[PDB]
DNA sequence: AAAAAAAAA
């Protein structure tokens, strides 16, 4: 039997719906964790089950026929919840990494859900070590390049930006940028793509 | 680049910047021809024809480049020959006269065209409204032939002879996965 | 066959006729009261994760614990309504899976009458899915969204796709 | 031109190919010939061919037929007279059946994909196609004959001439009009006489067909359209029945085309000219492993609990109330005699109780599972119209007579609701009905009594809002004693309030709101479905598939399905006729006897009908266990049921 | 003669083949998507008419019945020009292309209507309150003759002929012709009747009703009891068969229907309205937000709001494999003291929800509510006509008063809203009819 | 010929 391990999979489906229709890193569900120690628990009664009846069958009392059918059927089960079960991780573990690896790997915890709660503890330590990965990843022999930049070509060197949000004054190379709340600038196209990343400016 | 599924194909914007990183032809409304001041000295392309320049005459720069100095005063791009109105007329005759093949025309189609709409519009000969009205009488005969030739999908090959990149971009997805189950129904068949 | 894969996870639970051809003591209690044995020739719905290995072990005349019967989805009358006319038919009620499953079936058992009907299946209505991908509104009929409601599980990928890139392409055109 | 021949000789070609159609037509031949002359069935000159193996065949005559079906079809039955011109062999015919010349018209069978329509959907673009349309009778014409062919005679000329006469309806391509003027001169004028027994004439009959009202917009009353069918098939079917007929869907008439149009708003008339029928019933035949599964179940020694707990499993308790569902639906054998007249057959049921006690539900589910029944309400109906009506016919001109509810249900169920609620004076005629199972219909000249032998369940609520248990039995229901002493069983339902049946019974309901149509998941809501993918549809023993009907296992009990009790009512109704015995008479007599004498309050008098009422059950019990004899204990269970019924447990 | 409809179809289609607005051509690529849906139409703007050239507009407004046809086959020409392939010389199975306008012109009331809009181009509003059968029009006719029997075809516009005089060239008669119904070209046509709105009702008077006529594609649109806006032509057709000297009843031809339902109730909803509603359907306190909405001129009441709004939503329908039904709407009655502002939410109540319809339990009768089997004068038969109850089958209905509706009256609704159907017996009529409400 | 609304007994 394994007809509860369907419910975690459909559900995924509809997780992948989630970030296929936004095509965005945005409002990651939260965890089904209690179905998956229910199939656990019930899995570890099919294990018990399986050593009680290899038991009978090394005592000689139990047929030969009865023993490797129910080995077999236990070994399908317990196949079928690992499948399932690891078909939720990898997708959990991609849309993780897909959402980690593209803000410059901070996690942006001053602005994507705030308190990052619907997560596992384990999922928790995973996006913090792949964090570190892609920190460590920069500092090498690639340093003089932005991997977590913009993707999309550069098509013009001065462009109209609105700013968003409201700040002080921000130092650039040769030059002061001050962020006066509702403003628009007219400046360099390569200088302003880390704010308009951060959310601070609108309008490109 | 991962984001979802766009690692499998092209989005426009890289489509119209592997076309502007191409050779064009440009006259110049300044002089920088050295004193017989600062060097070009680029990496990506030769730096002789922009600092050996002189005004009012021909010489071949990227297209970037080109439009760089069409944005101040300091350019005047000069139009290829197929667009203009004698050119496209011999080329639609062409063909509607020949309803299985494909014309010859350069693979940066309709991607040049829109840049040179957009940006320079009063270097043209010819007005730019029947130009316009003409290309997209071209893209719409060469659309009605794709959608004709498309009915035949082999699981073994297929010639498409003169296509340019973004009516090849927009049916890959398509064509792909298509040629990809019949291949597999087959192959799971034997 | 990808493992990782959740369409061909999902396709894997669906249930098809079987036979015990060869009679097994104790069994059945998943089903009825464990301790009635199951007898010959006792007909159940098993799904396909286990129905393809119990009736290919054999276990041992080395013949399979389980005997499995020919569906009615794939019977007379479904293929002689999809050779009359695919292309109003509707296959999302006969399932949603029909096709990884046809896929499956025919890895299974080899049989050179079904690639063909299928191929065309296929072939015919990818030219409607080209032609309602290809119209860009500027909201619609009945038509449209009939057929959409008919379409299976593994076309919405291809629908999908194709209108995204239309609608790129469309995007990147009119500026 | 050369076409015609071309068709007719592929079609000729194609019936080479496949031998079943010429072995159809020499059975029938023989089969005739058989009749003919041998110490009254014959069989008409119509075959069935299967358009599937035409489209494996030729696919451009296929498709000739499916969209343009008047040059295609011609040439088919041409071609296959010509077929039985050569294979018959009569070297000795007659003279008048000799001229019959009957094409051998053609029927359809097989996947048609678009052309399976509805009544709602038939529209422009469907003209001049095949088509095959679902849908209930609702009224019908008389069967008249009309004339083909004429023969004519002149003493003179002793030669028989003929003249052939055809109208639009009758042939498929549009020809030349001609009139029904006879020709009684010849060209040199010899005095011409018309010679019947020579002539053609072939029945006609025109029926209307609507769209069922389950299936229909929201908002919208059902549409019709009208058939057109003769020769053979021509009184088939009757009003009230679901059909799917095959033909060809074309238009006719000038429409106002020509200078007789009174304003240019015209629309032109549309008509379909059937070429088969079929009946749906939403399949009535039984098998021989149906029998080895009826006769070893039947042999079960519970057979009776089991049935009755089949009845609507999602209704809790009222369990004797599902036996006696059961005993009705298959009840007694009817009693004719020379001299006592007629004596009633089966049993009706009637039914009341304080509202919210699952009645209305129960007579649906009886309303589903019957072969044949009526659904009717008190309030909406009227007794004139409940049994005939008087309406004029639009081609003849005439007035006759149309049934009513109870008619179109003879031999089935009828279902009442609000059988109190209903006018008193509409009463009269179940008063009618019930008495003697013959309504006599006298108005505006016509003099006919019509059969109507029909069972009725009718279920009430007392006068008050809740049924009270200390008052008369009499004062709480509003019927007269007349009509209730003709119910053989009365039954009353109260909701006793009590923790434990509550928790059980919302345990229960609550289960059955929970629950998810097969393969189909629970975010979205009930979508509809298109038809069967057939228009016509159609190892042993060793499967038990559908036989045993334990679809899920929640009691240690068995449980068969609906159509595998249909099939077993419909034998048990037909194959069994049982007789009784004086074993059973002696408990009959005594149980009256201990009963009619016990002298206790009782919710009902009794009287020589309660008798006539238990002998019903015994038959009807001898009946369900499929036995040609009746047992003492079918009299016990009968006597035990009666109890129940009148007294209470 | 000749010259003039040459130079209309082609300014028309100059119209179509030239317009731009930016980059795009509108119209064509319009073109392009209906054909490839099989959605053989085309939409024209009035102000795009107006902008591109005005005397195009003055000609259609000036005679609108022969001008539009000219349009509608310069739309199929410029189709067949840029659908297909010349091939260096077929199916060709492309009709003559309907035209559909729409327009932002001044309303005109129905009494408004007199001698002065004959043969004009008008925009109104009313209420729909029945709907024909569609009947069939011919438009290709296959013509055969019976003497000389020779093959002609005619070809038949609908907007504003017989069969010709003598036979086309020995001495046949005046008409010797028949229709041959096969190869023939039908479409189909439907009337509809329009009422005065309530609130535009002159004083002292009583609604009026007109005739309206609909083709093709414009058909089984539009539903009993929705308010809708037609743009159409405002013509006159004689009565034959019909008081007075040469009079002639007036009647309407449909060219384009808007509608607030816009047909909605499978999705026909796009994706900005579609992503907008899951974004309000995130709102973490949607409740409240549409507990306010409901008659925010109401004070007070808040469970009657809820239970209203409960209501609105309704339950979900279920069926089993048995066959029994399960009902899925919820019924909520208002039994209180006067003054309470009871009427007042059932109005509110009735505009809301998608279908509803409002009455009084007062002036109403079991036979005008469920079903009333009236019977034809003419061909004198019977047939059902709806009421009340079945005019708001799937929607709600609005009662008040209920107690005082007649006793006998008020039984005949039991069953309709315990089983959601209506069974009726009259006259040899057996027809169980589904109301859900 | 049959259904449905209204005033008076
Ligand atoms: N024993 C029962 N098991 C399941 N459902 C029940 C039972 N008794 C009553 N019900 C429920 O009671 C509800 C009332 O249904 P319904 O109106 O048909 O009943 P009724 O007793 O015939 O009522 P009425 O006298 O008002 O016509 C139904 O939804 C039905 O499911
Ligand atoms: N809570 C309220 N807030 C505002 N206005 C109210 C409120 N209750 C009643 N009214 C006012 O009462 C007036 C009359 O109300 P209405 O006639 O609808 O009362 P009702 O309770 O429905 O009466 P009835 O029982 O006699 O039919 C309205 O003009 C309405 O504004
Ligand atoms: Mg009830
Ligand atoms: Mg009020
Ligand atoms: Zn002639």
């Amino acid at each position: 039997y394994g007809d509860l391990g369907n419910k975690l999979v459909l559900e995924a489906k509809r997780t992948k719906q989630l970030y296929a229709r936004s095509n965005q890193d945005v409002n990651l569900p939260m965890y089904h964790e209690d179905i998956i120690r229910n199939i656990l628990k019930e899995v570890s009664n099919l294990r018990k089950n399986t050593e009680y009846l290899k038991e009978q069958q090394q005592l000689g009392m139990l047929d030969d026929k009865v023993a490797k059918c129910q080995y077999f059927v236990t070994l399908l089960c317990m196949e079928r919840n690992k499948r399932c079960l690891l078909a939720y991780q990898r997708l959990r573990t991609d849309i993780l990494d897909s959402m980690a690896w593209n803000n410059n790997g901070l996690d942006l915890m001053s602005s994507s859900q705030q308190d990052t709660n619907n997560l596992s503890h384990q999922e928790q330590e995973y996006l913090k070590e792949y964090c570190d990965l892609i920190t460590d990843l920069k500092s090498g022999d690639l340093v003089d390049i932005d991997l977590s930049g913009s993707l999309v070509p550069p098509s013009d060197v001065f462009i109209d930006v609105r700013v968003l949000k409201d700040a002080g004054e921000i130092q650039t190379e040769y030059g002061v940028f001050n962020l006066i709340k509702d403003s628009q600038f007219f400046v360099r196209q390569s200088d302003v793509e880390r704010l308009i990343q951060q959310g601070y400016l609108q309008k490109i | 680049s991962l984001p979802a599924h766009l690692q499998q194909t092209f989005s426009p914007e890289e489509i119209q910047f592997i076309v502007e990183n191409e050779p064009i032809k440009i006259f110049p409304r300044i002089t920088t021809r050295q004193k017989i001041h600062t060097r070009w000295q680029l990496i990506t392309t030769d730096d002789k024809a922009l600092n050996n320049m002189v005004a009012m005459r021909s010489t071949e720069v990227v297209l970037w480049i080109a439009l760089l100095l069409k944005q101040q005063s300091k350019c005047s791009i000069v139009a290829p020959q197929w667009l203009t109105t004698k050119e496209l007329d011999r080329k639609i005759q062409y063909e509607k006269t020949h309803p299985d093949r494909f014309s010859e025309l350069p693979w940066n189609w309709l991607v040049l065209a829109r840049i040179l709409f957009n940006k320079a519009k009063d270097d043209f000969h010819d007005p730019i409204h029947e130009l316009r009205g003409k290309i997209q009488d071209l893209r719409e005969i060469r659309q009605i032939k794709v959608l004709k030739g498309l009915k035949y999908l082999n699981e073994s090959h297929l010639q498409l002879d003169n296509l340019s990149l973004l009516e090849i971009n927009e049916l890959r997805p398509f064509i792909t996965e298509i040629m990809d189950k019949l291949r597999e129904i087959h192959t799971a068949s034997l | 066959m990808g493992y990782y894969d959740i369409d061909d996870v999902l396709a894997d639970g669906t249930e098809f006729p079987c036979k015990f051809q060869y009679d097994i003591p104790g069994l059945g209690y998943l089903e009825n009261n464990p301790g009635r044995p199951i007898t010959k020739n006792t007909k159940l719905s098993l799904p396909l994760w286990l129905a393809r290995i119990l009736a290919i072990v054999g276990g041992d005349e080395p013949v399979p614990f389980v005997e499995l019967l020919p569906p009615d989805m794939f019977s007379t009358k479904v293929m002689n309504a999809i050779k009359t006319d695919p292309v109003a038919l509707d296959l999302h009620s006969i399932n949603s899976h029909f096709f990884s499953l046809a896929i499956k079936w025919i890895m299974l058992f080899s049989e050179k009458e079904l690639a063909n009907v299928v191929s065309e299946l296929l072939l015919q209505r990818a030219q409607e899915l080209n032609h309602h991908a290809s119209s860009l509104s500027i909201n619609t009929n009945i038509a449209t969204s009939t057929f959409l409601l008919k379409l299976e599980e593994m076309e919405k990928e291809i629908y999908k796709k194709s209108h995204e890139s239309y609608k790129d392409t469309k995007r990147w055109m009119f500026k | 031109d050369a076409v015609f021949g071309d068709r007719v000789r592929r079609f000729q070609e194609f019936l080479d190919t496949f031998t079943s159609y010429r072995d159809s037509v020499r059975s029938i031949q023989v089969y005739n010939s058989n009749n003919a002359a041998n110490y009254l069935n014959i069989l008409p000159h119509r075959i069935i061919i299967s358009l599937d193996d035409l489209r494996e065949f030729d696919r451009s005559f296929w498709s000739g037929i499916l969209v343009e079906p008047a040059y295609f079809i011609p040439p088919a039955e041409k071609a296959l007279t010509d077929l039985a011109d050569s294979m018959d062999d009569v070297p000795h015919p007659n003279a008048s059946a000799v001229s019959s010349r009957h094409p051998w018209k053609l029927s359809f069978k097989g996947s048609f994909g678009a052309h399976a329509l509805s009544p709602r959907t038939l529209t422009a673009q469907h003209l001049n196609k095949l088509v095959s349309v679902e849908g209930i009778v609702t009224k019908t014409s008389l069967v008249r004959p009309k004339l083909i062919r004429s023969v004519h005679y002149a003493a003179k000329t002793g030669r028989f001439h003929y003249r052939d006469y055809t109208d639009a309806t009758t042939t498929l391509t549009t020809r030349i009009p001609t009139p029904a003027i006879y020709p009684t001169e010849d060209t040199e004028g010899n005095k011409l006489t018309t010679e019947y027994g020579y002539s053609t004439f072939i029945d006609h009959q025109r029926i209307t067909v609507q769209e069922m009202p389950e299936m229909a917009p929201a908002g919208q009353l059902p549409r019709s359209i009208d058939v057109i069918l003769d020769d053979d098939l021509v009184d088939k079917t009757k009003p009230g029945d679901r059909v799917n007929v095959v033909g060809v869907f074309k238009s006719l008439g000038a429409g106002g085309m020509n200078q007789s149009n009174s304003n240019t708003l015209i629309g032109f008339k549309t008509l379909i000219l059937g070429n088969t029928v079929y009946p749906l019933h939403a399949r009535q035949m039984l098998t021989d492993f149906d029998i080895r599964n009826i006769n070893k179940l039947s042999k079960k020694k519970d057979i009776f609990d089991i049935l009755s707990q089949s009845l609507a499993p999602s209704i809790y308790g009222h369990d004797h109330i599902k036996k006696a569902i059961l005993l009705m639906l298959m009840g007694g054998v009817e009693k004719n005699l020379e001299n006592g007249s007629h004596l009633r057959g089966d049993i009706n049921i009637l039914m009341v109780g304080d509202p919210s006690t699952a009645k209305s539900q129960l007579l649906r589910f009886v309303l589903n599972t019957a072969s044949l029944a009526i659904a009717t309400t008190g309030r909406g109906s009227s007794g004139v119209g409940l049994t005939a009506a008087v309406t004029t016919d639009r081609e003849t001109g005439e007035r006759r007579l149309e049934a009513g509810a109870m008619v179109l249900a003879d031999r089935g169920v009828v279902c009442i609701d609000e059988f109190d609620k209903m006018t008193d004076v509409d009463r009269v005629a179940i008063h009618e009905v019930m008495e003697q199972q013959t309504v006599t219909i006298a108005k505006a000249g016509i003099h006919t009594t019509l059969n109507a032998r029909c069972s009725v369940i009718a279920a009430a609520n007392p006068v008050f809002g809740q049924y009270d248990v200390n008052r008369d039995p009499h004062q709480n229901i509003a019927l007269p004693d007349s009509l209730l002493s003709r119910f053989d069983l009365l039954f009353v339902v109260t909701d006793d309030i009590n923790e434990i049946r509550d928790r059980s019974i919302s345990e229960h309901v609550l289960r059955t709101h929970r629950y998810l149509p097969p393969g189909y998941l629970e975010g979205e809501p009930v979508r509809e479905r298109l038809n069967l993918s057939l228009a016509v549809g159609e190892q042993a023993g060793a499967k038990l598939a559908k036989n045993k009907g334990n679809y899920n296992g929640t009691e240690i009990p068995k449980l068969v399905t609906i159509p595998f009790l249909r099939k077993y009512v419909q034998y048990a109704k037909e194959r069994v006729i049982p007789q009784l015995t004086q074993e059973a008479i002696n408990v009959i007599v005594k149980n009256y006897t201990d009963l009619r004498n016990d002298d206790n309050t009782k919710k009902s008098p009794i009287t020589a009908r309660t008798l006539e009422t238990l002998i019903r059950l015994a038959t009807a019990h001898a009946k369900v266990r499929l036995s040609k004899t009746v047992n003492k204990v079918d009299a016990k269970v009968a006597a035990n049921l009666l109890r129940f019924a009148l007294l209470g447990e | 003669n000749d010259d003039d409809n040459t130079e209309i179809i082609k300014s028309f289609k100059n119209f179509i083949l030239e317009f731009r607005l930016d980059s795009q051509f509108i119209y064509r690529d319009q073109l392009r998507n209906n054909i490839l849906v099989k959605n053989y139409s085309l939409t024209v703007n009035m102000e795009h008419l107006i902008g591109y050239n005005e005397d195009i507009y003055k000609k259609l407004s000036d005679e609108p019945s022969d001008i539009i046809p000219l349009f509608e086959t310069a739309i199929t020409q410029v189709a067949k020009r840029i659908s297909i392939l010349s091939r260096a010389q077929l199916l060709n199975s492309l009709p003559t292309f309907q035209l559909i306008l729409n327009s932002n012109a001044n309303q005109i009331p129905l009494r408004d209507l007199d001698s002065e809009h004959v043969s004009k181009i008008v925009r109104l509003s009313g209420i729909i309150i029945s709907t024909s059968v569609l009947s069939s029009r011919a438009t290709y006719l296959s013509i055969m003759c019976r003497n000389c029997r020779h093959t002609t075809s005619i070809t038949i516009n609908n907007f504003n002929v017989s069969l010709p005089r003598s036979c086309l060239s020995k001495n046949c008669g005046p008409d010797p012709y028949i229709i041959i119904h096969e190869s023939s070209k039908f479409i189909d046509q439907q009337f509809l009747k329009l009422q005065e709105i309530p609130e535009l009702v002159p004083v002292g008077e009583m609604p009026r009703n007109l005739t309206m006529t609909c083709d093709r594609y414009l058909t089984n649109k539009v539903i009993p009891g929705t308010r809708v806006t037609i743009v159409g032509i405002y013509s006159i057709y004689n009565s034959k068969n019909g008081s007075g000297v040469a009079i002639r009843t007036p009647y309407i031809k449909i060219l384009g229907i808007q509608s607030d339902v816009e047909t909605s109730s499978v999705t026909m909803f796009t994706e900005e309205e579609e992503e907008e509603f899951l974004q309000l359907s995130r709102n973490p306190k949607l409740y409240e937000i549409l507990t306010n909405s409901i008659a925010p001129s109401i004070f007070g009441n808040e469970d009657i709001k809820k239970a209203i709004v409960c209501l609105l939503m309704g339950g979900s329908k279920k069926i089993l494999p048995d066959g029994m039904r399960l009902r899925g709407d919820i019924n909520v009655l208002l039994l209180g003291d006067p003054g309470t502002a009871k009427s007042q939410l059932l109005k509110f109540v009735e505009k809301v929800s998608p279908i509803a319809v409002y009455t009084s339990g007062k002036g109403s009768s079991a036979a005008g509510l469920t079903a009333s089997v009236q019977r034809d004068p003419m061909t004198r038969e019977f047939y059902l006509e709806g009421g009340a109850m079945v005019l708001a089958d799937g929607g709600v209905v609005c009662i008040d008063e209920f107690d005082k509706m007649r006793d006998e009256d008020r039984v005949a609704i039991h069953e309709a809203m315990e089983q959601q159907t209506i069974s009726i017996a009259k006259a040899g009529i057996t027809t169980v009819l589904n109301s859900r409400t």
